[PDB]
């Protein structure tokens, strides 16, 4: 009873992030410059390529790559920033400037100290600085960038989560009915700049529906949230003495010594601390929405007088129906049909009408059926408000009128003689009810008090309620419910403002958490799915979807379970976030696989004497960029499904073929190599042995460092060759289109808790009023 | 506790 | 200048008692509007209302509109909207003198007069029934009026 509410408590709010460095893939690169005719040049040249060269081999291997690409992005995307931070200076600028990264005047130093750059870029580098305006407390710095990492910085920039903060703000950050509660009064000592900001959570009711065949689940919830609730509902105050409240039972029902009595167990289970308990449980289980059953005993009747009250302002639907048939069948038996006359009652057990329906029908008197009437006919109203689905009473409960009509009919039961019955059973009941009469006032309070508190706490609360039987139940002595209605008195006990915020912010960090873990889980089950990944079973994501809502063991929990809980997850979209972050990545994956010098995406085979292209980055190479004409065949389906048949007939034949997927190479730099035709050499493997692992086709990079290139100058010969590799090639670095003005905000600042400006207070609680301007507990 | 819970957020004001 | 709030436990109503004082001399500019909002909320509802009978009340915190300013209007009486009255309007003056700016009073707060009328309404206050309030707690903050 005390590691469920560790468990909530312990959840913190999320956790504000922020980055201090940007968002890179590329880098600039000096590389030599080759010019036709093969030969170097004295100058070199920059080019965009890849950090961390991590591309695996194959295709699929691929997806799963940029899958953890996307989720490290996530865990780098942020939620605010401002981007003095990071801003560094630039040793190089007219005006001293600044510029907004290390990395960026690491580039900016080193091309400008270069010898081989224009005079062009270094002015460049010299115009570039720092714009301010205080007026919107703007800022905009420089910076060098790739344009995928543009793209993901900008993102960042405009899509980030932040809202301007007043006080008006923290007042409609509470709810309303509290602020409208004229119990309570609120002020602060604080006035919050424009300057300011906050995150606002996510609200947002349960889209998976685990009021729907996940009632295991929804069992844990509703336990969860019950033990909360008992820790927040008051402690009653100013309790009626037990002695002083026995001494007048026990002279009402003048307990004889000697001769035997049903009255006797009246006094049973009298004390306080069952009197809280039973306060504190009904309470919890009409917010939690948490069913309960009934333990007692057939021969203390005042637990079933008692019932009465406690099925007037409690619906039966709030109970199991085993338990409230077996209750209302000893009620009908032992008050109600013996004071008319009437048989005892012959119920069948698993009769569809509880007894209280077939007895609406059977007596005749006005007040007894209009209590049963509406005992049968109380129930939950549903209501949307503020957002969320409540469980509202009548109405007629929140005021207490109902136990009125109870009164009438417990008199106009002590007014009927119990002819079937003898004397002593008659005084016996009477006087039990008796005892019930001369609590009137402080019954009809009692309950006003209840649905007050009940209301308040509701006020808390911020997932919608939803009434459904759980498996597991709350015991309920009935003989607490005689102390409670018994032990009451001139003592209202409202909710601390303290106790309310805190089940507050509970509710509201586990509801925020409950929304956020959701979205995770649907972007990479969205993501696998849309990236083709087949052998990926779906199942450790759902484990790190509960181990995250703090409340669930999964050390017991099934393995079916999970893959329903997908079928769910699938179903509901994404947030704009990480759905625009991987459609950033999609549109621009392919971009990156071109990069990463290790793997080539696919070989050509053209038993024909083509030419190698003058590529400058390279000098002749062996290289394809387009793959039109001679046709292709897919890698991951081959080795999915060995079938070697096609490919070793089209190899033996010397049929012309493209093979597509990643594949690694080496890159051979010897002319010797390419004259004796190697790289035709390196396909035979795959007919002996029927695997495509070792395939690690040539790039004949040739140029004036290959130590054998007097050949080409002196001899008027173009490199031609045979199995060409399919390759896109590097994209030169422009320093002045790489370069752009990243815009933000200057000097904000952020809060995480709200609540805390707020300093709150009760009225005297003697004066305390309901909704309809008249005082509980009043009564005097 | 609250009130360390109000003092950072006083704190980051002040 | 300095702005100041105003912190209190608003079941002491010997507080609020002595806090109409300070609401009524100083003017209510120089407070927050949410302290000061809470003050007069709680001296309405604890005190003003249940004398003359009323419920209390229904107050969007969201409101242009001071409690006073509605109080003086659903008050039907000259002694105490009169001077409800007065402390909607207690702001500072501005003028100048010898160049430099000033925030003056109203003179009668200088001379102490407007009290008077504050008194005039606390005596209607302690010669009031509070209709259904308790009468152990009635007579006790009938008689914390006359304290002051």
């Amino acid at each position: 009873k005390e590691s469920i509410l560790k468990k909530l408590e312990d959840i913190k709010p999320e956790q504000v992030k922020k980055q201090t460095k940007l968002f890179r893939i590329f880098e600039p690169r000096q590389l030599p410059v080759y010019r036709a005719n093969g030969e170097k040049e004295l100058r070199n040249r920059w080019y965009w390529k890849l950090k961390r060269d991590t591309l695996p081999d194959g295709d699929y291997d691929v997806r799963e790559y940029f899958l953890n690409l996307y989720d490290q992005v996530l865990t780098e995307m942020p939620d605010y920033l401002l981007l003095k931070d990071m801003a560094v200076e630039n040793k190089n600028s007219r005006d001293a400037g600044k510029v907004v990264d290390s990395e960026t005047a690491a580039i900016c130093d080193a091309i400008f100290q270069d010898e081989e750059t224009e005079g062009v870029v270094r002015r460049f580098i010299a115009e570039m600085r720092q714009r301010v305006q205080a007026d919107r407390n703007v800022v905009n710095y420089p910076s060098i960038l790739h344009p995928i990492d543009h793209a993901f910085n900008e993102y960042f920039l405009q899509h980030q989560l932040v809202e301007p903060l007043n006080n008006d703000i923290i007042f409609n950050y509470i709810p309303e009915r509290i602020r409208n509660d004229v119990n309570y009064i609120l002020n602060m000592d604080r006035n919050l700049p424009s300057t300011a900001r906050y995150i606002r959570p996510n609200l947002l009711q349960d889209r998976l529906n685990l009021h729907d065949n996940f009632e295991s689940l929804w069992d844990t919830i509703t336990t969860s949230n019950y033990i909360l609730a008992r820790s927040v509902v008051p402690d009653l105050k100013e309790l009626v003495s037990t002695e002083a409240q026995i001494q007048k039972m026990s002279q009402d029902l003048q307990l004889e010594a000697l001769t035997i009595q049903s009255e006797t167990q009246f006094l049973t289970g009298i004390n306080s601390q069952a009197a809280n308990d039973c306060f504190k449980t009904l309470i919890a289980a009409m917010l939690s929405q948490r069913t309960m059953s009934l333990d007692f005993v057939t021969t203390n009747y005042m637990s079933l007088i008692s019932g009465m009250w406690l099925l007037t302002v409690v619906p039966n639907d709030m109970f199991i129906r085993e338990s409230l048939v077996a209750c209302q069948l000893a009620i009908i038996n032992t008050i109600i049909y013996p004071a008319f006359g009437m048989q005892r009652m012959h119920y069948r057990n698993g009769d569809p009408q509880t007894p209280f329906q077939i007895a609406e029908q059977q007596i005749q008197n006005f007040q007894v059926a209009n209590w049963l009437h509406f005992v049968n006919n109380n129930q939950f109203r549903q209501v949307v408000i503020d957002g969320v689905l409540n469980q509202v009473l009548n109405d007629n409960i929140r005021n207490g009128h109902v136990v009125n009509q109870l009164m009438e009919a417990l008199m106009q039961l002590s007014r009927q003689q119990f002819p079937t019955m003898p004397v002593d059973y008659k005084r016996s009941i009477q006087r039990g009810i008796l005892l019930l009469s001369n609590r009137l006032g402080q019954l009809v309070d009692l309950t006003r008090l209840l649905a007050y508190n009940y209301e308040t706490l509701m006020a808390c609360i911020t997932m919608n309620m939803q009434h459904v039987q759980t498996l597991t139940t709350e015991k309920l002595q009935l003989t607490s419910v005689t102390s409670l209605c018994m032990l009451i008195g001139n003592a209202t006990v409202i909710p601390s403002p303290q106790t309310l915020f805190h089940y507050y912010n509970v509710n509201v960090n586990f509801h925020s958490n409950y929304n956020e873990r959701i979205n995770d889980a649907v972007a990479i089950i969205t993501a696998a799915n849309r990236l083709n990944l087949y052998q990926k079973k779906m199942k450790s994501i759902v484990e790190d979807f509960l181990k995250r809502l703090q409340i669930f063991d999964i050390s017991r929990v099934p393995d079916d379970q999970m893959y329903r809980l997908r079928d769910r997850l699938r179903l509901l979209p994404v947030e704009i976030r990480r759905l625009d972050i991987f459609n950033l990545i999609l549109m621009n994956m392919e971009q990156i696989e071109r990069a990463s010098d290790k793997i080539a995406q696919g070989v050509i085979i053209a038993y024909r004497d083509m030419q190698l292209e003058r590529d400058e980055m390279y000098g002749y190479v062996n290289i394809a960029r387009n793959l039109d004409g001679f046709q292709q065949i897919n890698l991951e389906e081959l080795m999915r499904t060995g079938d070697y048949a096609q490919i070793t007939n089209m190899l033996l034949n010397n049929q012309p073929v493209a093979l597509v997927g990643a594949l690694p190479f080496i890159t051979d730099s010897s002319v010797i190599s390419l004259v004796a035709k190697l790289d035709a050499t390196v396909f035979a493997q795959i007919v002996k042995l029927r695997k495509v692992d070792t395939l690690k086709p040539i790039l004949y990079k040739i140029n004036s460092d290959s130590n054998d290139f007097y050949l080409v100058a002196n001899y008027d010969w173009v490199p031609t060759s045979t199995t060409k590799v399919y390759k896109q090639i590097p994209q030169q670095f422009d320093f002045r289109a790489s370069m752009h003005m990243l815009t933000s905000n200057l000097t904000f600042t952020v809060y995480s808790d709200l609540l805390a400006f707020v300093s709150a207070d009760t009225v005297e609680p003697i004066n305390a009023v309901a909704f309809d301007n008249m005082r509980i507990m009043n009564e005097l | 506790k609250e009130e360390h819970q109000k003092e950072v957020q006083y704190e980051i004001l002040q």
